[PDB]
């Protein structure tokens, strides 16, 4: 009669690759932050009295 | 001059002398020297800043 078709049984597949190698990075934060100025003067009198002007 | 005029002379110049080390203090007073020696913060007044 016939009709077995064996296959190849040895195939031993692709992959796919890639090489790396060295590199250099840089590592670096964003961190969160308020601006504050350089000097604040709270004008606070020293008398006491009225302000006429 | 008597030892009574002496003795209220000198303690008159004891008494200024008090007096002008209470001034030095208070001169040394206004240059805040550091109380300890450590790592300092960050100011928490800047210049023009009125103190009590």
């Amino acid at each position: 009669c016939g009709k077995s078709e064996a296959p190849p049984p040895a195939q031993t597949p692709e992959v796919g690759i890639v090489t790396l190698e060295a590199q250099t990075v840089t590592l670096n934060t964003e961190l969160p932050g308020r601006t504050n100025a350089f000097r604040i003067a709270e004008v606070r009198p020293q008398v006491n009295g009225i302000i006429l002007k | 001059v008597s030892k009574q005029q002496y003795a209220d002379a000198n303690a008159a110049y004891l008494q200024s002398k008090a007096a002008v080390e209470q001034a030095r203090i208070n001169l040394r007073y206004t240059k805040v020297l550091s109380p300890i020696s450590g790592r300092i913060g960050r100011s928490a007044v800047t210049e023009g800043a009125l103190v009590t």
